[PDB]
């Protein structure tokens, strides 16, 4: 259970929710959160459980890294009239049962949530408080969204949505649009930035970067050690967190003995007595960056959401209307002639009264062709279809013509 | 040279009106450094936009298949004897030992991804061996190839070559763009797309030789077949699937049999074999080598390989949906123009050079054209007086034509003179030709 | 080439390329690209 040993404070509980400050404040190997475990159940958070040793958002919320929305959490009993219920409205959640609270990382980039009168619980949609007489809610509140939070310095005060073919997602209005609106409810990722507000991306191109900061170093103790905290005879073989702050950094001064792995010894110094605690480097933890307008930044969160988009399917699919009559069709006695003016005509087909007549040759602006049938004898009406070279020109084309006079086509 | 009459917008005083021009065109691409040109006529003095498609260069790229990377091992050896009963030095156990399974002895190696091998001797028995028992007693090795240099090369084969134009879009008020396609493809550029028909030959054969690429260093050619299946004596001898597999000798590289010449001789094992090196045989056949008239070579930006060979294509290239107007556009601008001089050959695909000196006060194009409107020339116009140069194609030993010549403004006349030389064919019918042709060998 | 042989090579000239080879020797003569003779300039050389 390394994955418990948090980083920074770790305290994983939200403001009014303090009943259960015996596990919730800092998160050790011990006790049991509500608003934590979750987290860790397999197949759900699969992006947190990828990065296990990143903040959640109640210890951003915690680390001043992320700030708490006007109206931290305007409940239920008392704001239920209130155009409060927003933002959670176009989200399409999952909370499980005897869950009185859940919270949520709004369009502002700030933390909100939403709780229930008491002894009222989330339904399974998270949309409605219901009550269940004999039952014992729990004392955290659940995650809703799948995100990992980190500390930032980089600005993103420029930093907006850019997405293509989307009139509006979650609750932005990128553009207006008029016509058809092909809505639905898709996993969109989503970034916050400095100075931002939430950034829904296209794509999720993220990278991480190793360290040797304080955040990414796991520090623990024996309980029961010896000269150590909880100097006592134990029953059983627990672990227990350690502070890094103690341990000496490499030629500076500490309080505590301090030992640990390769890269512990590099960054602070590895003592030469007996030790007081363990320091191992962070199985996963560095700093993320993620990639927008093709140039990497450093996000303050990074996570998915479930929300409603609005997308253009088409404004027009094709247009294929050709009137063209730049051609001029002349019957002659020494043969049918076409002269295509501009678009060349390699092979062409003449139809008269079922009888055609076809024709090849390199791409000319004119074309001749035999007669077809009797019509040079009879005139009428006679249809050209040729392939053009270019587009936009119609194939399909009528020559009226008088009878002629064969006598001049067979004249020696 | 080529309008869009069908499909023209009104490109009001001094705003723009542009429609979205959505009528293509079809016009054919220029030969190899020639150009394809565009008219969009609006208002006399006014407008004349060109949109220029200078054809680059023309080149038989490779379309590679399998690969694989090699590099340079050597092995070494731990070797552990044991007289007769002792561990698993039974003789059953001794002929029969299995070269993926370790002996006891080497357990401090554990368990590791190098490539390794074991292998069981049998040796002497008996008090001058060195034993009590007169059985044969067991010499137990440990062989781990590692890498001597920190580099590895990418072994691969070109089953087609295919042709491949490189374009540069002169843009409507900006000539930033530079593009690069094959047969029967299209590229969504800006002002919609461009299209390449290439209709003579999408294909020029194959081969069967080997080509090698170290990263940053370059390539060269094996004269060998592109072999699958690892060989003794050959290149590729040990083949892995990544560089990182190289350079760390990981386990799943894949070996021919029998490599290691092992010498158990009596006082210490030898473990020792001949490895072809890659990287002579690299530098030996760097690129600008010549096969059966074919000359390969490295591609412009060094991403890969050529083939020069003799031969010819026809390019149909198609613009669709080109829309790119502005508003500023609609004031006049005057230059003035002297002819320069006159170089090149008639009737040939290299075509003739001509320059023009330029004598312009501020940005602008030209716009000269014959009196029969066949031969059209267009060079971009600067500030102050510049020089710019123009490829044309012609069929007459001597060149004396009239253009006229206006950049948006009065019509003005520009006389041209000069003489073309003559290239020899040794061997003449009817005419030469003009089509876009690839480069070739001296020797085809 | 002052020094090292040179087998075979290439000159490429706005385009179009021009290929020689030959037996390893201090100098190499290749046949010129295009019009580049006539109208100068400049002329890369690739040679191994
Ligand atoms: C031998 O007599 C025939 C019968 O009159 C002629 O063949 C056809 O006669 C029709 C009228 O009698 C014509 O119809 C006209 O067709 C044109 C287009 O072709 C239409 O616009 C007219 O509305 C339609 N009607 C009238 C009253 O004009 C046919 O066009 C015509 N067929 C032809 C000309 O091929 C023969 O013309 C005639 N031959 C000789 C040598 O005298
Ligand atoms: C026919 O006129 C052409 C146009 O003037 C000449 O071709 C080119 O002219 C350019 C200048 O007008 C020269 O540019 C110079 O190139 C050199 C290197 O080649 C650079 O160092 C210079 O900075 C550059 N500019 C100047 C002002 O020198 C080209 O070199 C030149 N192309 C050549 C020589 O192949 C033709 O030379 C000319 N031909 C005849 C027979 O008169
Ligand atoms: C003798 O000792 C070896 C270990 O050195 C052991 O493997 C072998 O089985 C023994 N032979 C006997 C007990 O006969
Ligand atoms: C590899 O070794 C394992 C265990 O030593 C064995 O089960 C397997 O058969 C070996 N593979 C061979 C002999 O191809």
């Amino acid at each position: 259970p390394h994955l418990r040993n948090r980083p920074g404070k770790g305290h994983n509980y939200i403001d009014g929710m303090t009943q259960e400050d015996a596990t919730c404040k800092p998160v050790t190997y011990a006790g049991a959160c509500s608003s934590f475990d979750v987290l860790l159940e397999k197949g759900k958070f699969p992006l947190f459980q990828s990065y296990a040793h990143h903040r959640t958002l109640l210890e951003a919320v915690h680390d001043t890294i992320i700030a708490k929305a006007d109206p931290p959490s305007c409940d239920l009993q008392s704001a239920h009239g209130n155009p409060c219920m927003k933002e959670k409205l176009v989200m399409k959640t999952h909370c499980p049962n005897d869950y009185q609270s859940a919270h949520y990382l709004n369009n502002d980039g700030k933390m909100a949530s939403v709780k229930c009168p008491p002894k009222y619980e989330l339904t399974e949609d998270c949309n409605f408080c219901r009550q269940m007489t004999g039952a014992s809610l729990k004392k955290g509140s659940y995650p809703l969204q799948d995100l990992f939070c980190q500390s930032s310095e980089d600005d993103g005060s420029k930093l907006k949505t850019k997405m293509k073919g989307v009139c509006e997602v979650g609750v932005q209005a990128l553009k207006k649009c008029d016509g058809q609106l092909s809505t639905a409810h898709e996993v969109v990722p989503f970034a916050v930035f400095k100075n931002s507000k939430k950034v829904y991306l296209d794509k999720l191109d993220l990278k991480t970067e190793e360290n040797l900061l304080p955040d990414s170093f796991v520090c623990f103790e024996h309980k029961g050690q010896y000269k150590g905290t909880m100097d006592s005879g134990q029953t059983k073989r627990e672990l227990k967190s350690f502070d890094i702050s103690q341990c000496p950094k490499i030629g500076g001064h500490g309080s505590k003995k301090c030992t640990g792995d390769a890269a512990f010894c590099s960054a602070y110094e590895c003592t030469a007595q007996y030790a007081n605690a363990y320091c191992s480097h962070a199985n996963g933890s560095g700093i993320v960056q993620i990639q927008v307008s093709g140039v990497w930044k450093k996000p303050l969160c990074v996570g998915y959401e479930r929300v409603v988009v609005k997308r253009e399917l088409s404004a027009k699919p094709i247009q294929r209307v050709e009137p063209c009559t730049t051609c001029i069709t002349k019957c002659e006695p020494h043969g049918l002639v076409v002269r295509s003016t501009g678009f060349k005509i390699s092979s062409a087909v003449a139809c008269a009264s079922g009888v055609c007549v076809t024709g090849s040759q390199s791409p000319s602006t004119e074309i001749t062709l035999k007669y077809p049938g009797i019509s040079q004898s009879s005139g009428g009406d006679i249809g050209v279809h040729m392939a053009h070279d270019d587009q936009s020109v119609s194939s399909k084309i009528v020559a009226h013509c008088p009878p002629q006079d064969p006598c001049l086509v067979h004249g020696c | 040279c080529s309008e869009l009459i069908q499909a023209s917008s009104r490109i009001t005083e001094g705003v723009n009106t542009k429609c979205r021009l959505s009528g293509t065109a079809l016009i054919r691409a220029g030969s190899v450094g020639a150009e394809a040109c565009l008219m969009l006529k609006g208002v006399k003095e006014d407008q004349t936009k060109f949109l220029k498609i200078k054809t680059v260069s023309s080149e038989l790229s490779c379309r590679e298949g399998q690969s694989y990377w090699t590099g340079s091992f050597s092995p070494k050896c731990l070797s552990s004897r044991r007289c007769h009963l002792v561990g698993e030095c039974h003789v059953n156990r001794c002929l029969s030992w299995r070269d993926n399974e370790t002996s006891a002895e080497f357990s401090f190696v554990g368990e590791s991804t190098t490539m390794r091998e074991n292998k069981c001797f049998e040796q002497c028995g008996g008090w001058g061996c060195g034993c009590f028992n007169v059985n044969p007693s067991c010499l137990f090795v440990h062989t781990y190839l590692q890498s001597v240099r920190k580099e590895a090369l990418r072994v691969f084969n070109c089953i087609d070559w295919v042709h491949k134009l490189t374009l540069e879009i002169t843009d409507f008020d900006g000539s930033v763009s530079t593009i690069d396609l094959g047969a029967s493809s299209s590229r969504f550029t800006n002002w919609g797309s461009v299209s390449l028909s290439l209709d003579a030959e999408g294909i020029s054969g194959s081969n069967s030789f080997s080509f090698i690429e170290s990263p940053g260093k370059g390539y060269a050619i094996v004269d060998e077949p592109f072999s699958e299946i690892p060989r003794q004596g050959f290149l590729g001898e040990i083949r892995c699937n990544s560089e990182s597999s190289v350079l760390s000798a990981h386990e799943s590289c894949l070996r021919a049999p029998n490599l290691i010449s092992y010498k158990p001789m009596i006082d210490q094992l030898e473990c020792t074999t001949n490895l072809i090196d890659p990287f002579v045989v690299f530098e030996r056949g760097s690129l600008p080598q010549t096969r059966n008239d074919k000359t390969f070579a490295a591609s412009k930006g060094n991403r890969g390989v050529q083939a020069f060979s003799k031969g010819s294509v026809q390019a149909d290239l198609t613009l669709m949906f080109d829309n790119f107007e502005v508003d500023f556009v609609g004031a006049a601008v005057s230059c003035d123009a002297a002819f320069l001089n006159l170089t090149g050959c008639y009737s040939c695909n290299a075509g003739a050079r001509v320059c023009l000196s330029i004598t312009s006060t501020g940005t602008g194009s030209l716009s000269a054209h014959n009196k029969d409107g066949s031969l059209h020339i267009v060079l971009p116009s600067e500030n102050g007086t510049k020089d710019q140069c123009q490829i044309l194609h012609f069929t007459v030993p001597e060149v004396e034509e009239e253009f006229m010549y206006s950049c948006d403004g009065d019509e003005r006349p520009l006389l041209v003179k000069g003489t073309l030389i003559a290239i020899d064919p040794f061997d003449d019918r009817r005419e030469a030709g003009g089509e876009s042709t690839v480069v070739n060998p001296k020797s085809g």
